[PDB]
């Protein structure tokens, strides 16, 4: 069975270099070609070139010409793509891609990219109360890296909740959470947001009371 | 390079529709061996894209036969005869055939459902946020169809653009809308500086604004 395994999720300084690497099972690997694409968050799939281990080949989008070096271990399988002097507009997953001439192409799964000079720092998390049914909501600021899990009332809560993907601002993620509940429930029994962060291994609660 | 043109945008269905997505080519995607290297494939969020038809109308093993393939020149069609919910997602056309290999911008299948007006709720910063210094103001408009909407924000009447991040959810599971977060970061001095504020919801279902506010 044709495999691809990429490199894990890369945490990577600003201006800084980055080498992912493509680890391929279950064919000749000197015999295809191996094939680069990026798809920044939201958007579509851009082409960054191919490259043939077997000959050491290879082509780049004339768009990554200053930003993507191809090379390849054949003692190891691997073929490596090295990114140069990263900037947030290379925060993406980078899939690799592998085919034999006039095959099918099998893809890995993709490796997260994603730039900025922040240290591991847990969410600042904030309550959000207004000034038939009512929406209350958390603000989780200020931490990195992702991810975080937020829950609402220890996972009981979990009709009417909106987690929104988070937004990275100035090297650090930010993120809400709504919930809507019958106005009969609030702000007579209690509502609280939780919120996880491996990273940091900590947890928070933060109940939400009325103005 | 050649422009791979896909259309429509968006499409909305419902469970058990045909559904046929075009992609054009700039110009003629015949490789020199005589091949033609035109793919089809489906993305879902936080997964590769996987590979539906290679080579214009050959389906890809595993792949269920509701999906077709066909076309030539410069002139593509991928069909789905009754979709199913797991066929929900991104569509790309790639070519092959002509360095560097370019895909279509993407179209989207979506669920069909009643159009539905956002429900708008604001909130001010909290105490604990401002304590530490800092003051954030949230929107949230939520469950509203279809996806496409506009939000703008006023302080004392007056539009403000810097300082606004915005975050928009998937298509909702159970009720088949979507949601968005809005939220406007000001440090505390300029936010004790000030008394209204407002969040202005644009979207299909009116010709006015879903307007709301506080001020402190
Ligand atoms: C992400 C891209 C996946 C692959 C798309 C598609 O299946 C590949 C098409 C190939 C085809 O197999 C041969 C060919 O010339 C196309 C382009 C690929 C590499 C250039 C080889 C040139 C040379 O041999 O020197």
């Amino acid at each position: 069975k044709v495999q691809l395994q990429q490199s894990g999720a890369e945490l990577v300084k600003p201006g800084a270099s980055v080498k992912l690497s493509c680890k391929a099972s279950g064919y000749t690997f000197t015999e295809y070609f191996i094939h680069w694409v990026k798809q920044r968050s939201g958007q579509g799939l851009e082409w960054i070139g191919w490259f043939y281990p077997g000959s050491g080949s290879l082509n780049y989008n004339g768009k990554f010409k200053d930003k993507a070096t191809f090379t390849a271990d054949k003692s190891s399988s691997t073929v490596y793509l090295e990114l140069s002097r990263l900037t947030s507009e290379d925060s993406a997953v980078y899939f690799c891609a592998s085919h034999a001439y006039d095959k099918e192409p099998y893809w890995g799964q993709g490796t997260l990219v994603t730039v900025s000079a922040a240290k591991t720092t847990p969410p600042s998390v904030y309550p959000l109360a207004p000034g038939s049914m009512v929406t209350l909501g958390c603000l989780v600021k200020g931490y990195f890296p992702e991810p975080v899990t937020v829950t609402w009332n220890s996972g009981s809560l979990s009709s009417g909740v909106h987690t929104f993907p988070a937004v990275l601002q100035s090297d650090l993620y930010t993120l809400s959470s709504s919930v809507t509940v019958p106005s009969s429930t609030w702000p007579s029994e209690t509502v609280t947001c939780n919120v996880a962060h491996p990273a940091s291994s900590t947890k928070v609660d933060k109940k939400i009371v009325p103005r | 390079d050649v422009l791979m043109t896909q259309t429509p945008l968006s499409l909305p269905v419902s469970l058990g529709d045909q559904a046929s997505i075009s992609c054009r080519s700039s110009q003629s995607i015949v490789h020199s061996n005589g091949n033609t290297y035109l793919e089809w494939y489906l993305q879902k969020p936080g997964q590769s894209p996987k590979l539906l038809i290679y080579k214009v109308s050959n389906r890809f093993s595993g792949v269920p036969d509701r999906f077709s393939g066909s076309g030539s020149g410069t002139d593509f069609t991928l069909k789905i005869n009754r979709v199913e919910a797991e066929d929900l997602g991104i569509y790309y056309c790639l070519q092959g055939s002509h360095v560097p290999l370019t895909f279509g911008a993407g179209t989207t299948l979506e669920l069909k459902r009643a159009d539905a007006a956002p429900t708008v709720s604001i909130f001010p910063p909290s105490s604990e946020q401002l304590t530490s210094g800092g003051a954030s103001v949230v929107c949230f408009l939520n469950n509203f169809y279809p996806k496409d909407i506009n939000v703008k924000w006023k302080i004392d009447g007056s539009e403000r653009q810097n300082g606004v991040l915005n975050s928009w959810t998937d298509q909702d599971s159970k009720d088949s809308t979507y949601s968005m977060s809005s939220t406007l970061t000001l440090t505390k001095d300029e936010y004790e500086r000030h008394n209204s504020y407002t969040c202005e919801a644009t979207h299909k279902t009116s010709t006015s604004p879903i307007v709301k506010s506080f001020n402190r």
